[PDB]
């Protein structure tokens, strides 16, 4: 029937909105985890490089 | 005609269960991907 | 009498509306309480279904399932579209004349499937309790009525004695009362009042005469050949103790 198909289309629209919101939030989660793997890979690399440099400065001073 | 409404309510509950399992599938693949990224970062950091 | 009278209320409201409710339950077994479309029920009159379905024609005509299938004692006009659509179409149908099944008890306060099951339960249970409560009230009559009306006689005696006890006069060391006794009752009262403490003092006054005599009680005291016409002469009023005894002339 007509309103039968209308209610079925409303259920399909709810499922569509649910899956689109799931895609958006999963993309945001993997994005922020990618930036935290990023910028953490920045911070510890710069810290260890500076530790290596300070060790070389102290060795040549000694 | 009563069986039409019964089958429609049944298959709409089936579609809602399928959408719920799809959302849970999104969540568990995202958790597995975050775990894989943490493992890659830890392995690269240890070798580095 | 709480239980059975409220049982008769529930049984009378059940038996008149078992089959339309079970019919709409078998008709609505694809939507018991589904959260998209209310089921406007109307047990209505004979074949004037287009007059109430004009509101559904004003509603969705290629949709919005509304009809009356069977049980032609009252046409079960069910309407089902949506929430607000069925509400507004029910308002228009009530403007054309319609009413929803909102009754007391459990049928018009719950969903129709389980309420029809509860009505089947009460229809299959209640005459057994009808018979058993009649049997227990019969037993309660046959082995309680004697002692309860005996204590009723006792209670009427006690209430009569205490309400007549205020017709006395006393202060602090004694009372006095006055009464009227017919003259053929003097030995019975005399032997009854001979029992008490030191045969406490009676005054058997010959009554004051016809002057200032309206408060005197009256009896008839006729010989037993003329006795049974006292009711036939006492449909009317009573004499004044000094008016002639009218009763022998009617025999």
């Amino acid at each position: 029937s007509k309103l039968e198909a209308i209610l079925s289309q409303e259920v399909e629209a709810e499922i569509q909105a649910l899956l689109q919101e799931a895609e958006a939030k999963a993309e945001a989660v993997k994005r922020e985890a990618e930036e935290k793997a990023k910028a953490l890979l920045q911070a510890r690399e710069r810290a260890l490089e500076a530790q290596y440099r300070a060790a070389l400065r102290r060795a040549e001073s000694a | 005609l009563i069986k039409s409404l019964a089958e429609k309510e049944k298959q709409l509950l089936e579609r809602l269960e399928a959408a719920k399992k799809e959302a849970e599938e999104r969540v568990k693949r995202a958790e597995a991907e975050a775990k894989a990224l943490l493992e890659e970062a830890e392995a690269k950091a240890k070798a580095l | 009498t709480r239980q059975k009278q409220e049982l008769e209320e529930e049984l009378a409201l059940a038996q008149a509306y078992l089959e339309p409710l079970e019919r709409l339950a078998a008709l609505a077994h694809g939507l018991d309480k589904s959260p998209f479309l209310r089921v406007i029920p109307f047990l209505l009159t004979e074949k004037e279904l287009p007059l109430v379905e004009e509101a559904l024609r004003k509603a969705l005509e290629d949709r919005y399932l509304l009809a009356h299938e069977a049980y032609a004692g009252g046409v079960a006009a069910l309407v089902v579209v949506h929430r607000k659509e069925v509400d507004q179409a029910k308002a228009a149908l009530s403007r054309a004349g319609v009413a929803e099944l909102r009754l007391p008890g459990a049928l018009g306060e719950l969903p129709l499937s389980e309420a029809a099951r509860r009505l089947k339960e009460r229809a299959e249970a209640a005459p057994r309790e009808l018979s058993e409560v009649r049997q227990h009230l019969a037993k309660l009559a046959r082995e309680s009525a004697s002692t309860l009306q005996s204590l009723w006689t006792r209670a009427q005696d006690e209430v009569a004695r205490l309400k007549a006890l205020e017709e006395l006069a006393s202060g602090r060391f004694g009372f006095a009362l006055l009464g009227y006794v017919p003259v053929k009752a003097k030995p019975k009262v005399e032997e009854a009042l001979a029992r008490h403490k030191e045969s406490v003092v009676y005054a058997f006054e010959p009554v004051d005469e016809h002057h200032e005599a309206d408060r005197i009680p009256v009896v008839l005291d006729n010989p037993p050949w003329a006795k049974p016409f006292e009711l036939l002469v006492s449909f009317l009023n009573t004499p004044k103790y000094g008016t002639f005894d009218p009763t022998p002339v009617v025999p």
